[PDB]
């Protein structure tokens, strides 16, 4: 058993070179062959590298694969980026039974300036509380590239259960937006001092906070 | 400040060149046994009069001094005989050190650590790892091959030629041994750690790796899938569903890689030349100079009587009685080593066959067999000399097997149809050497018959 | 060219069964392992199952073991996935894939089908409830304020949202829906407006759910 960990996102400008790593959690990366796949939005995956470093017929030589024993990782390098290279990329390997995919990396080919997200965190509405439910809604807009990670805190502690996050999608203005939800009982809402939504974009974190006793 | 190691310069490129391992694609330190290498060790200070550096080298999972798989040796000013470390020069904090291994040392992957005694304390650090191979440039190693051209062919040549087909229709195929391609030396070392021999007694298996008879025979087992999940699964069906047609492989590299990457699961499918070419990679990678031998009209004798028996019920009818067969061609390997178990007169080329034809001590393995021995009919000797005698110089008998009294009298004896145009690649070119005369005395002469006879009386 | 065509996908209820088929052409089917891989909307690839060339070696993801059975049929050049005891979390696009490797037990997916969609839900048609996401007390005076509607618990997709009956479009974003473990969808819509507008413009989201023939208006009032 092992996992393959990839970065959530990478980006570069047209004509530049970008690398996507894929780290194996246990066992040696070179014990088993690594494949890479490209998947464009709304399309089936296609293979771009097989057997660690071989290229299928007709894949441009701009795509290359490598293995680095010392970091227990495989890498996909794309030189001379073209706008069509914008896609999700997945690494894959196996043990003698099970196939393992990496979690995927969104490659953005930069076509506008980077833009930090605007974040608004809404507490449960009184109407929802009156229907004995409680949803915290964290709305994220105006960012680019279109990739974020979201973390929730109850008081100062991580909370994973009851979280659902949407994949970013394009706004009118061609930047991206995303949403995340924390579903609570009214009792959980009233039971903590505060809740926080933390959004990470391009290495920077934005946090917003709400509490049951404040903001009226 | 207590005496410690700041850093070590292994002088890898330099030592690899002198050890003749500079061609492998690898950043490892690859070395040959019986031969010194030089390192520079940068300490935090000078050696004091009372402080001691001990080197430790171990290979395999249960290493021990008595099995010769761990060694402990002081940094010294003297000539010692085993593993040794000689201090050539000190220059401030930097020590210039000449390490050698014995010529009898197990081949494999080793770990190297240094244990320091100073200030009534002890420190112990891992310096690194190396691979140690057989050394055919070293006159005392059992694999010594003194002729230089022969050595470059049979060790350092990564591309070859196998002869194939039938006496009337000779062909030849390109074969990339590829011993120097990435991961291949490493994979060939893996092989030894996956044998039955190793699964059942690792400690003793690894101690036996000093011996090319032993390494060589394990390889004859492990290159086929039978018994042990070795590298290649043979298929002579005609139907090559679920894998590659044997005729479609071009060399060993994809084979060995595919084996490793599937988690040491067999590769589909091979025939004899595919076994012989893969075994040749393994033998050349580890330091056993080797070559590919093809034999036309190769006997498969299935009962140790030096003859291929197609039986006839009296009154002249064919019968289904018979396991004995004959192949159009067969391909195996010869490895170069002395035979300390046999006598100085039996050294040189030794047959090794990884094709699963007959079992040997219950396993699909074959060899080593003194070619010289087979020719002299000395077939009582280890290993498998009856099978391989039959291969190249069986007679072909026809018989009369009475269904009723149990009597068995011979119709006709054909003493020359077996083992023809025996062939291997030339040194330096792609020409065909005939080596029939190396495997047997001339067909249709006296000595040839009196050695067949000698041999037939050595089966008992 | 290799073609793989999946079929058998559909909407199916928890606890029921569904059989996926994949027909293969343009290569020698029996030479290769085959796989099923699935992908939940907006998520990653999750391998499901593998069957060897000769059907003698089979493997399953832990998350489906004992519930799903893979099989193949040589004369029909087809792969199958019998899915029993389905769960809301089995919702995904199911892809058929041919293995790259010939003659060795390594695994990679050289060709993929377009996939067949499986949605697992017990829901019937249902219109949403709509809740206000009221703008901040604080509001950033001189600058902007976000406010929104939370559109909860509808089936099936889709819902469309406008603001002030189409009169407000600048700064509107309507997010994709999430499918809840209940088998019902939710989404949100947001608009960023001038803070000086609060308490002089009324803000109303108009939620349209054509499958239920419901339109729902919700006024969003500053705190
Ligand atoms: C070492 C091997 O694995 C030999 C296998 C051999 N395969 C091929 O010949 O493959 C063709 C090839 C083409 C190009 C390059 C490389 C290979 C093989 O199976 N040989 C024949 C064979 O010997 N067999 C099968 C069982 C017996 C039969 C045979 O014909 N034997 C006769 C004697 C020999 C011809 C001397 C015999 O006794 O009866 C006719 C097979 C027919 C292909
Ligand atoms: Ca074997
Ligand atoms: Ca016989
Ligand atoms: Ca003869």
């Amino acid at each position: 058993n092992f996992m393959l960990t990839q970065p959530h996102s990478v980006s570069e400008s047209p004509g530049k070179t970008v690398t996507i790593s894929c780290t194996r959690s246990s066992g040696s990366i070179d014990s088993n062959y690594v494949q890479w796949y490209q998947q464009r939005p709304g399309s089936a995956p296609t293979i771009v590298i097989h057997e660690d470093n071989q290229r299928p017929s007709g894949v441009p030589d701009r795509f290359s694969g490598s293995i680095d024993t010392s970091s227990n990782s495989a890498s996909l390098t794309i030189s001379g980026l073209k706008t069509e290279d914008e896609a999700d990329y997945y690494c894959q390997s196996y043990d003698p039974s099970n196939v393992v995919f990496g979690g995927g990396t969104k490659l953005t080919v930069l076509g506008q300036p980077k833009a930090a997200p605007s974040v608004t965190l809404f507490p449960p509405s009184s109407e929802e509380l009156q229907a004995n439910k409680a949803t915290l809604v964290c709305l994220i807009s105006d960012f680019y590239p279109g990739a974020v990670t979201v973390a929730w805190k109850a008081d100062s502690s991580p909370v994973k259960a009851g979280v659902e996050t949407t994949t970013p999608s394009k706004q009118s203005n061609n930047k991206y937006a995303a949403s995340s939800y924390l579903s609570l009982t009214p009792e959980q809402w009233k039971s903590h001092r505060s809740y926080s939504c933390q959004v990470t974009h391009e290495g920077s974190t934005v946090e917003k906070t709400v509490a049951p006793t404040e903001c009226s | 400040a207590a005496l410690g190691v700041q850093s070590i310069n292994w002088q890898t490129a330099f030592n690899r060149q002198a050890h003749h391992t500079d061609k492998f694609s690898s950043q490892e330190l690859i070395l040959r046994r019986g031969q010194n290498f030089q390192v520079l060790m940068i300490m935090n200070k000078g050696l004091g009069s009372n402080e001691r550096l001990e080197f430790i080298v171990s290979t395999g999972p249960y290493p021990s001094e008595s099995a010769m798989t761990k060694a402990v040796f002081p940094l010294s000013n003297g000539s010692s005989g085993g593993w040794s470390a000689v201090l050539q020069a000190s220059n401030g904090n930097t020590l210039t050190i000449s390490i050698s291994s014995p010529a009898s040392a197990p081949i494999g992957r080793y770990t190297m650590a240094l244990q320091i005694f100073s200030q009534g304390g002890i420190s112990s650090v891992k310096l690194g790892t190396f691979i140690l191979l057989f050394n055919p440039w070293l006159n005392v190693d059992s694999v010594f091959m003194g002729n230089h051209a022969e050595r470059e062919e049979y060790v350092q040549e990564d591309a070859g030629i196998i002869f194939v087909g039938s006496t009337n229709r000779i062909g030849m195929i390109g074969w990339n041994f590829g011993q120097f391609e990435e991961d291949i030396l490493s994979i060939c070392l893996s092989i030894l750690d996956r044998s039955l021999n190793f699964r059942r007694d690792a400690a003793t298996d690894v101690a036996s790796r000093n011996d090319p008879k032993y390494v060589g025979r394990v390889l004859s087992a492990m290159i086929n899938s039978n018994d042990d999940n070795g590298v290649l699964a043979g298929n002579w069906s005609g139907t090559y569903t679920g894998g590659r047609d044997p005729r479609s492989w071009n060399g060993s590299v994809e084979i060995l890689k595919n084996w490793k990457k599937s988690g040491f699961s067999p590769v589909r499918y091979g025939q004899c030349w595919v076994f012989a070419g893969t075994l040749n990679t393994a033998l050349r990678s580890l330091g056993i100079p080797s070559r590919v031998i093809t034999n036309f009209n190769s006997a498969h004798d299935t009962d140790r009587n030096l003859s291929v028996d197609v039986y006839y019920d009296p009154m002249g009818n064919p019968l289904d009685k018979g396991s004995d067969s004959v192949w159009n061609f067969h391909v195996w390997n010869e490895g170069w080593f002395v035979r300390s178990d046999l006598g100085p007169s039996y050294g040189g080329w030794q047959v090794l066959d990884a094709t699963p034809q007959e079992r040997s001590q219950g396993v699909f393995q074959c060899g080593p067999a003194s070619v010289i021995g087979v020719r002299e009919g000395d077939v009582q000797l280890n290993f498998d000399m009856p099978f391989i005698f039959a291969e190249v110089n069986a007679d072909r008998i026809t018989w009369l097997y009475d269904n009723t009294t149990g009597k068995q009298w011979k119709n006709s004896v054909n003493s020359h149809t077996i083992g023809r145009y025996i062939s291997t690649k030339a040194v330096g070119s792609n020409a065909r050497m005939d080596v029939t005369d190396k495997y047997k005395y001339p067909e249709g002469s006296d000595q040839e018959r009196q050695v067949f006879q000698k041999a037939l009386g050595k089966l008992k | 060219e290799v073609q793989l065509v999946e079929s058998g996908g559909g909407l199916v209820q928890p606890g029921r069964s569904l059989r996926l088929s994949c027909t293969a052409s343009g290569f020698t089917f029996d030479d290769y392992a085959m796989h099923w891989v699935r992908q939940a909307p907006g998520k990653g690839l999750e391998w499901v199952s593998r069957i060897s060339w000769n059907s003698r070696s089979i493997a399953y993801a832990d998350s489906v073991k004992g519930r799903f059975t893979i099989s193949r049929d040589s004369a029909k050049n087809s792969l199958y996935l019998q899915m029993n005891s389905l769960r809301t979390e089995d919702t995904a696009l199911y892809y058929c894939a041919k293995d790259h490797y010939l003659g060795s037990d390594s695994y990679g997916m050289d060709v993929w089908g377009q996939g067949t969609t499986v949605t697992v839900s017990s829901a019937s048609t249902k219109g949403p409830s709509v809740f206000p996401l009221a703008p901040s007390s604080k509001s950033t005076s001189g600058g902007t304020a976000a406010l929104g509607c939370l559109v909860k618990d509808y089936f099936p997709e889709p819902v469309t949202v406008s603001w002030n009956s189409g009169a407000l479009t600048s700064g509107v974003h309507t997010f994709p829906a999430v499918l809840q473990s209940s088998g019902l969808y939710s989404l949100s819509s947001v608009v960023t407006v001038p803070s000086s507008s609060l308490g002089t413009q009324t803000y109303i989201c108009n939620v349209n759910h054509k499958p239920s023939n419901t339109k729902v208006d919700k006024r969003v009032e500053p705190k």
